[PDB]
RNA sequence: ACGGAAACGCUUUCUAGCUCGCUAUAAUUACCCA
């Protein structure tokens, strides 16, 4: 039968994250690189495409025998989890990353946080002439949490590849912790931690009690 | 007063009404007003223009009240900023904010002043 | 390898040819030139042009004339050699007709591997969107870039595009990021972006080296001049010129 | 690796005050032993509002009473029997020479200026203050930095050019910045037992008196060794910070011939190492280009407290005798007259 | 093969530092040069960009033979440990300089600390007319330490580039103790110590026995 | 009234090469969050299918939990989905059918 | 009491209401109050304004208690400062602070007083 | 007994790479008021 598994987790930030929105021509003294933001509530957001693409390129460094020249050249362990534009059977592959929408706007407002983004002023210094050039880039503040969820579907075409996939999913989250996930991370942004790893079966009949202990 | 159709033109014709250095012929027709006495005033309205896009106007009225303090103070220190904010009626544009739309209009006006200050000299 | 990998389709039509054939000769004289011989030689002239000389105009170019005759030219091909084809075709047709008989084309860009009816219908909509500009217009690639040909071939394609190419090949500092930020300020364009453009180009005037600074000053006093022109037939041309220059240098 | 580090050693002959901006008022100390106790007055008012006497305290603060030993918050505590003094701040021992009157006047000092302190609470000398002492020795003893450093006919003879010494990023040029290449460190934070709060004693020429002032800054005791680290990343900077030994002697030679003459030599100390004038109380002529500010410095004073004719009043103090540094009687130091010796590491 | 290692350290300040902040809504007679600080705890941070652009330029005056004149002209020992923008294989640069947050806040609260950043008054004496110009600039206090994460990548391009880059990273850290992390530097404000250099692998298999010996050089 | 200028946001996005590590930007026009759209779905209870209406109601309803748990759109493996139905009521229009035995199975 | 929409105006009409040199007709309209004795008042609250952002109000309010006595003692010395603290109701507004958003409005109101005093004179 | 019946504009794709909030700057001057 057809089943689905939902992955509740809190993406708690450290060294607050930058996921860029428009490179459109800013105002004169305004923020130069703004973070991506929700249109209704104007909170920060992590799109599911960043969580998918960064984890795709991180797991492409672990679960590929041959170095992939392109995402279609990825492995069969990864094409079934992230989809493949060229395989006939691994097109639309078994994971639906969703966005994340700043769950604790009340915990952060219980503390003395004025706005849910900070703006760090910053500059570059030329090698000759040592002449400064400032930027103002925006980043979602440090103690945020984000409601993360995946919808892993089980379509009976695997039948034993289910628990092989969580050794890839949990490995990918463990890599996302150690890598940065988003924007200028070599200057130390991003640095996400994953909390409250919880698998629930929202459709079908599948038991996840042997799966949460893999998630610990 | 400034409206949505003419706030850039007043900032154009107010840099042109600000008197320049008539004497001291070393790149003449330079302004008495310096750039860094003007980027400080824009440094307030730029960080209100970026907070007005998110926060409601009934949460920014602590900073909007202090723009009226800072323009007065920076004009009281140097005569060139006084000659700015009396030529360009900034203290009479700060009197009329009252919502997000006129706030962002004034914050774009303060940027158009700086753009035309950079463009001339 | 520079050049975007697109193919263009152009569809043409001589504007008001039946009016230029029946009435035609009735204005000079007093109805004394409105014979059958004038219309027969006129038919031979138009047939000679659209059935003989279009193959001369399509000689070196990478295209395909899918139809030519009557007063239609429907032609697919490479987009440099479609825009060059139609500029050449009209600049020979207005020498052929002494500047009478306006023609009005629609060019549309399409990616590779797109179906030909989905291509030809969107070209024909640009052709009819250029019929109703006033009458005589080329409609480059979209419903908005709709220029009179005398306002296109002189201004856009020869004056502005060569000035933009001449500036952006005799330097190394300014790149495609600067061209993209000019295209944004040209496309949005309230009164505020005139001030933001005046700030942007003045920032970059004093950022270029002192070897190429009068070169940049004679470009920014030339771009800011038409940006703030207040006739609207000079800012829209610059956007199409910068689109063509970005399409020329695409990797 | 052109980081040529040095090691400056600073011996204070005279009392040296630096910084902090703030100052204790007339009713913010306690003199009951032979020490001055400067509490945290916030904790003072907190622990005294238990005594139900804060309104009598507010009466004491606006009390325009004579006999100044009863005004200085000692008598408020002795009369109203507050005797715990378990409050915040600190204590410093006396100079012993602050009240000139042997009739009582004990703790009748009025307004002391604080010393610069870190957030731990311990005093130190900041490197930005020692660099301003280095920079005037470098400016006056370099003849190319003294000619046009002036008005250029702008306002009220107003200000330094700030551009004789070639400073900037300077778009299109290489990167010199000579005083970016002279990197002065803050000192080790020394102890509270080096502070004495000398008063102030202005000693005039053409009227041989030493009228004292109500400005009793918390200075360092004399003969306190304080260490500094200076790194010079440019060889051009390395030459100046090596030649400081010649340049400080040359600065003091051109400054004694300009200013310390017309004053009597008994009140004037001898060097004993290389001379330096660290801040707050050395006079204006040690902080300026003194041979370029002769008609320009006194122009700023059309007030009650003008500079007398030219080359203003000498700034002596009274700290007790050590080694001997003083050379005269009655303990007239020079308030900022320190010395140094340098060596490359 | 893939590995990912981590460098733990403590940025002990010695005459603590200024890293300039942002607000224009400061004051009239208070701090006009704020330090960068964490927007929720109001504790000073050492941002990783100010670590990176000091190590990137201090090692540029050591390992670049030809003087750089621009970034991404570095000499391929710096271009691979930091990253160019223009080399095709050196876009990313295998070092992640994470931000540093003030660790020993309770140790500073054991000492008599009023507030976690001190304010320093610093007027500019006009060398003619003797008039002043007070600035009140904020700096994190002297015995503050900062947890310094540093994460390094080991892919299948590191044939023998692993232990070569660690006579480079510790070289840059012992050059940070001779320079000043931004601020003034020429006025104090920068001297740091790097304490408890402790390399370990957070992902994959790598033997850091031979790496934890040249940290203690 | 919630404060917005358009009903469609423009999400910027890119594609990064695995070897060259060079980006490839995109502007994808998404509809904004919590736009609420109309919905109706006529089920015709004709003459023949009378015994099997309720086993065609446990399939219509079960196909809506799936749209709440799958994405319903394009490019939905990267977000861009998560569409939840609400006020899912079943009324009758042009007929004589009693839907008070179904509206409790829906909610 | 002073709130967000009026404290700058209260400061403006306070500074206009300070009395001047009625005699001493050498550059007239000059206040009895000076820039130094007013920056000595702003320096009392300039520390608490930036200790209010970091610390809690409940771990801070003993300084706000003592600062009333500081304004009293700075008032009880010069008649040009005892005049100021009654024209602008400083002592009346010190009692009504009771949180952070009025501490950062009183410490901002003193900045408004200095700004308009610098602006006029 | 509807140019109609059946048909997801769908799959893949990190807004990313690089970049010191930096440069110069003694909390100092004047010595007096009742
Ligand atoms: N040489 C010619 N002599 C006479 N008639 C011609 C000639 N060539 C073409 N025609 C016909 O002239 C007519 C013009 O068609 P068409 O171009 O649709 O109308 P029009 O006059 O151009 N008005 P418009 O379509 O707006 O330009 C067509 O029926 C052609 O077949
Ligand atoms: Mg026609
Ligand atoms: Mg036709």
């Amino acid at each position: 039968t057809f089943a689905k598994i939902k992955f509740s987790a809190q993406i708690r930030l450290e060294t607050g994250l930058h996921i860029g929105g428009s490179d459109a021509f800013a105002a004169i003294g305004a923020i130069n690189s703004p973070v991506i933001k929700d249109p209704i509530t104007n909170l920060p957001i992590i799109p599911g495409s960043s969580l998918k693409g960064k984890m795709r390129t991180l797991l492409a460094k672990v679960y590929n025998e041959k170095v992939a020249e392109k995402p279609s050249d990825d492995s069969d362990i990864l094409s079934r989890l992230f989809g493949n534009s060229k395989d006939k059977r691994f097109k639309m592959g078994r994971l639906i990353f969703r966005d994340a929408f700043l769950s604790n706007a009340d915990e952060l407002d219980s503390l003395g946080v004025r706005s849910y983004t900070e703006v760090k002023f910053e500059n570059t210094i030329d090698r000759i002439t040592a002449e400064a050039n400032p930027r103002q880039i925006e980043r979602a503040i440090r103690n945020s949490t984000f409601d993360f969820e995946l919808i892993y579907e089980i379509t009976d075409e695997n039948e034993n590849q289910v628990e092989e996939d969580f050794k890839v999913i949990r490995d990918g989250l463990k890599l996302l912790e150690l890598d940065y996930l988003g924007g200028s991370g070599s200057r130390g942004y991003g640095k996400v931690a994953f909390e409250n790893l919880k698998a629930t079966t929202v459709f079908g009949n599948y038991d996840v009690k042997t799966l949460n202990e893999l998630l610990t | 007063i400034l409206t949505d159709e003419n706030y850039v033109d007043i900032a154009e014709k107010a840099i042109l009404k600000l008197e320049r250095n008539t004497r001291n012929r070393k790149n003449p027709d330079a302004f008495f007003l310096t750039t860094s006495k003007l980027r400080n005033l824009l440094s307030l309205t730029s960080t209100l223009f970026d907070e007005s896009k998110v926060k409601e106007y009934d949460a920014l009225l602590d900073r909007i009240a202090y723009l009226r303090v800072q323009f007065v103070y920076q004009a009281g220190r140097e005569i060139a900023v006084k000659d700015l904010i009396e030529k360009a009626q900034i203290l009479e544009a700060l009197k009329e904010i009252k919502d997000r739309e006129t706030l962002q209009r004034f914050c774009r006006y303060m940027e158009a002043l700086v753009a035309y200050f950079k463009f001339y000299g | 390898g520079l050049g975007i990998k697109r193919l263009a389709v152009v569809r043409l039509d001589v504007d008001d040819l039946g009016a230029a054939f029946m009435a035609g000769f009735s204005q000079q004289g007093n109805g004394q030139y409105s014979t059958l011989s004038r219309s027969a030689t006129f038919s031979r002239s138009m047939s000679l042009f659209f059935k003989v000389y279009i193959n001369q105009f399509a000689s070196d170019k990478k295209l395909s004339i899918i139809y030519a005759g009557g007063d239609d030219v429907f032609a697919i091909g490479s987009w440099q050699d479609i825009i060059a084809f139609t500029v050449e075709l009209r600049e020979n047709f207005i020498k052929w007709t002494n500047g009478k008989l306006t023609l009005s084309a629609g060019i549309g860009l399409f990616a590779d591997k797109t179906p030909i009816s989905l291509m030809a219908h969107q070209t024909g909509e640009l052709e009819e969107a250029a019929k109703g500009n006033e009458k005589d217009s080329i409609s480059l690639f979209s419903s908005d870039y709709t220029f009179k040909f005398d306002r296109f071939i002189t201004n856009v394609y020869d004056d502005k595009l060569e000035q933009i190419r001449y500036f952006f090949n005799h330097q190394d500092e300014r790149g495609k990021n600067f061209i993209y930020k000019l295209i944004e300020l040209l496309r949005n364009h309230d009164r505020m972006n005139m001030a933001r453009l005046a700030y942007y180009l003045t920032r970059l005037e004093e950022l270029t080296r002192e070897t190429d600074r009068d070169k940049f000053k004679t470009f920014k006093n030339l771009f800011y001049s038409w940006y703030t022109n207040k006739n609207d037939k000079d800012r829209k041309e610059a956007e199409l010129a910068l689109l063509l220059y970005i399409y020329e240098i695409r990797k | 690796n052109d980081y040529r580090t040095f090691k400056l050693s600073l011996l204070t002959l005279a009392p040296i005050h630096i910084g902090n901006g703030e100052k204790y008022t007339s009713r913010e100390f306690i003199y009951e032993n032979k020490k001055f106790y400067f509490p945290d007055m916030g904790k003072f008012y907190n622990k005294m509002v238990e005594k139900r006497l804060a309104e009598k305290f507010e009466a004491f603060l606006i009390q325009t009473r004579p006999n100044a030993r009863n005004n200085r918050l000692i008598s408020f505590l002795n009369d109203n029997r507050i005797a715990e003094r378990s409050f915040g701040g600190y204590s410093i021992s006396e100079t012993g020479l602050e009240s000139d009157k042997n009739p009582n006047s004990a703790g009748a000092i009025n307004e002391v200026n604080k010393f610069i302190r870190d957030a731990f609470g311990n005093p130190y000398i900041p490197g930005s203050s020692l660099k301003g002492a280095i920079r005037t020795i470098l400016m006056n003893t370099t003849p190319k930095w003294n000619n046009e450093n002036a008005v250029n006919d702008f306002g009220r003879f107003p200000k330094e050019n700030k551009n004789l010494i070639p400073w900037g990023p300077k778009k299109g040029k290489e990167y010199d910045d000579l005083f970016n290449a002279i990197r002065v460190s803050d000192s080790k934070p020394f102890d509270n037992k080096s502070l004495i709060l000398v008063q102030k004693w202005d000693y005039s020429a053409k009227t041989n008196k030493a009228k004292p002032l109500p400005l009793y800054r918390e200075s360092i005791s004399p003969l306190t060794k304080i260490e500094f680290e200076i790194t010079t990343t440019t060889d051009e900077a390395g030459r100046l910070i090596e030649e400081l030994g010649k340049r400080a002697q040359a600065f003091y030679k051109d400054y004694k011939a300009f200013f310390l003459s017309e004053f009597p030599d008994d009140k004037i100390q001898a060097n004993l190492q290389y001379p330096i004038y660290l801040g707050a109380g050395s006079g204006a002529w040690t902080k300026t280009l003194f041979k370029q500010a002769d008609g320009i410095l006194q122009r700023r004073y059309s007030r009650m407290k003008t500079k007398m004719v030219k080359k203003g009043v000498l700034k002596l103090t009274k700290a007790p005798l050590k080694t001997s540094l003083v050379k005269n009687h009655e303990s007239f130091y020079e308030m900022g007259k320190a010395n140094f010796m340098i060596k490359e590491i």
